[PDB]
RNA sequence: UUGUUGAUUUUGUGGGUGGUGGUGCAU
């Protein structure tokens, strides 16, 4: 099991019980409340500020998140569900997620452990 | 207990509520929902007294404020309510326009509405007339497909009540794109009404409003079930089919192609 | 439409540091991360819709 | 019955007043609770209260990711029964045949007549082209028998629905259409008679789908057409006349 | 898109619907 494939059934899972801040706007709200458990973010962002931020919120000494680094916005859109499913199998109409924080994780799977033991 | 002085101003706002009609709200009712204790603050301002208006503008005001959760206790616990007070007070057991669009409004949020006004209704004794009523609303106002097949699905685990079998049909006639899960749930709730062991359900008569939903389900998704389904269904005809209506939905089954 | 508004709000130190350019609104309904407009005479609340003084 | 009528206009009039001053009553108090509005609210403000879902709720959020995930399905009519269908055919003929009777006797649609217009008149990826020519850029170096599939892949990639402003550019399509079919006469093709003719008629095809919904922009470029070769027997006389005028004439009839 | 909010809407193309409609009749 890669990291990439436990982020799938993560952020699915997370959806499933409203425990997913979806949005550059939502995921800051969630850090300054502290209400973040794990943000992930995307390395191919245009705008270098929108990263330097959330790695400092996330970096906060009071409530320090752990981070996690995705290479494309569109595929954690398609995590996060904001894309559509079609007749065939596939994604489509998937919307670009910037940034996704987790708040509440819902279910206690074996794939938690492997992420949370990764950080630690 | 709120200030005293909260309390008279409050007090105050309620009396305009009895009568107000039109115009601005005083501007202590409109930041309600923005507090903790909106529900003690709600109730010195007399719900069950407030007119068809402030009801109406309430439920826009409180929908759009309150987060989905609050929503749903506004919704089961006043708009609710004063839609059942109403019915059963009225003399020709209609319901007041403004409380007509109030529920409309409160369908904006459709989580909330949902599980405040549809699924406590149907669970607490709903009647054919509040069904009538509020599948209008369901009828007129545009609602997700997502969110009308995760209710739809509800209704169809839900013990059999014509008042039920109403807002089932209003949801098929609806003509949204149910995904598969729910139109073999669908196809479900008709199996479980066939002659096997099985249920009451197998005997139970069956009015026309479930004849009329489920030719309404025929000549739709007959395109969206598969071979062993229509055979299910087509048998289920063949036991509990109607004089008039049933012969009508075999010919729409038969007219279809498995998925 | 504004682009980016919530970028505008909050601002980065070379250390990473993260500042708040903008006062929170204290109300607890709103909770933490409901950032007050800013106005020329006061500080308003887009979510309680409460009004403050810009030197309160 | 005067007095009676004085005695309900009174009475209204009596009751409009009334009305009149409840909702003065109503407006005034509104507005000393917004002057006090401050106050109520700072005392409420400080006496705020401090700081498991059902069963039932659980399930549906459960319920509507998961239908979310699930695919869903294409929704249908209910079929109209054979007679219904015919009697609803024959009943689309009758009009047609009907509103076609009526103007060979002169109606005309804008219901006026022809003797209305006699008045005054004896005293005084796949890229959509917009022009014919760049219909043929794309279409060079296709052979004779391809125009129909690539002119019908236009129409695909450009339908009405993909995208706003697809209707204009099918219905310049439209006009662009016609004139390769006029072209592709006039360009020589006793060679190849045969793959000509597997061309000619199903573009003609192509053009009658179109003219169905773009009637308007076809008969624009129709009467450029009609325009411009009076311009040319101006000059040219028969030499201006080509086989294309011959079946430019057969396609009006057609269309 | 709402009034701050988060996909509940907006836009373009197709498109089904008379229905908190009445009046009588047959337990």
């Amino acid at each position: 099991v890669t990291i990439e494939d436990a982020l799938k059934v993560v952020l699915r899972t997370a959806l499933v019980h409203d425990g997913l801040a979806r949005g550059l706007r939502e995921s800051t709200k969630a850090l300054t409340r502290g209400e973040a458990l794990l943000v992930v973010l995307v390395s191919s962002v245009t705008e270098a500020n929108i990263i330097k931020l959330v790695e400092g919120l996330a970096n906060d000494p009071e409530n320090k998140v752990p981070l996690i680094k995705v290479a494309d916005a569109k595929q954690l859109g398609e995590w996060a569900g904001l894309g559509k499913i079609d007749r065939e199998g596939n994604a489509r109409k998937v919307v670009g997620a910037s940034v996704v924080v987790v708040k509440n994780w819902g279910a206690e799977t074996d794939e938690l452990s492997m992420i949370m033991e990764h950080f630690s | 207990a709120l200030p005293e002085k909260v309390i008279k101003a409050y007090t105050t706002v309620g009396s305009i509520l009895k009568t107000w009609t039109h115009g601005k709200l005083p501007k202590l009712f409109k930041v309600i929902p923005s507090l903790r204790n909106w529900q003690d603050v709600i109730y010195v301002t007399n719900p069950e007294e407030w007119s068809p208006h402030v009801v109406y503008e309430a439920t826009k005001l409180f929908v759009s404020n309150l987060t989905a959760k609050e929503s749903q206790k506004f919704i089961n616990l006043i708009l609710l309510e004063r839609f059942r007070d109403n019915i059963e007070t009225s003399e020709d057991h209609s319901l007041n326009y403004h409380i007509y669009r109030a529920v409309k409004k409160s369908l904006y949020k459709p989580s909330a509405f949902f599980k405040g006004f549809l699924f406590p209704l149907v669970e607490t004794g709903c009647n054919v007339r509040e069904a009538t009523i509020a599948g209008s609303v369901l009828a007129k106002v545009s609602v997700p497909a997502l969110h009308s097949s995760a209710a739809l699905s509800y209704l169809l685990r839900l013990p059999f009540s014509p008042p039920t079998t109403v807002f089932i049909k209003i949801l098929l006639d609806k003509k949204y794109a149910l995904p598969y899960q729910t139109v073999d749930d669908c196809v479900y709730y008709f199996m479980r009404f066939r002659i096997l062991s099985n249920g009451e359900d197998a005997t139970r008569v069956l009015p026309v409003i479930w004849h009329k939903a489920f030719l309404t389900f025929a000549q739709r998704y007959k395109n969206d079930i598969t071979q062993d389904q229509r055979d299910f269904l087509l048998e289920t005809v063949r036991q509990r089919g109607h004089k008039d209506i049933g012969p009508e939905i075999r010919r729409e089954l038969l007219a279809g192609a498995s998925r | 439409k504004v682009k980016l508004a919530v970028l505008s709000y909050y601002k980065v130190d070379a250390e990473g540091k993260v500042t708040k350019l903008r006062r929170e609104c204290s109300n607890p309904t709103c909770g933490a991360g409901v950032f007050l407009a800013n106005h020329k005479d006061r500080l308003y609340c887009g979510k309680c819709h409460s009004v403050y003084k810009v030197n309160a | 019955k005067a007095e009676v009528m004085k005695e309900v206009i009174a009475k209204s009039k009596f009751y409009k007043q009334e009305r009149q001053k409840a909702q003065g009553i109503m407006e005034d108090q509104i507005d000393n609770l917004d002057d006090n509005f401050e106050d109520v609210m700072s005392e409420l403000m400080m006496t705020q209260p401090k700081k498991p879902k059902t069963d039932l709720d659980k399930e549906y959020d459960i319920k509507v990711k998961e239908l979310q995930l699930d695919k869903r399905a294409a929704p249908s009519d209910r079929t109209k029964t054979e007679e219904e269908k015919n009697a609803e055919a024959e009943e689309k003929k009758r009009e047609l045949e009907q509103q076609r009777l009526d103007r060979m006797n002169g109606m005309i649609e804008l219901e006026r007549g022809v003797e209305d217009l006699d008045d005054g008149f004896w005293e005084n990826s796949i890229s959509c082209p917009r022009t014919h020519d760049a219909l043929l850029d794309q279409v060079k170096k296709l052979d004779l028998d391809d125009h129909p599939k690539i002119v019908k892949n236009i129409i695909k990639a450009y339908q009405p629905k993909l995208a706003e402003g697809n209707k204009e550019k099918l219905g310049k399509f439209t006009a662009v259409l016609l004139r390769h079919i006029i072209f592709l006469s006039n360009q020589n093709y006793l060679k190849n008679v045969q793959s000509f003719k597997r061309t000619q008629n199903a573009l003609i095809s192509i053009l009658k789908s179109l003219s169905e919904k773009y009637n308007r922009e076809l008969s624009e470029e129709c009467r450029d057409y009609i325009n411009e070769m009076q311009a040319r027997y101006k000059k040219n006389h028969f030499d201006a006349l080509s086989n294309g005028d011959l079946v430019f004439f057969s396609i009006i009839g057609i269309l």
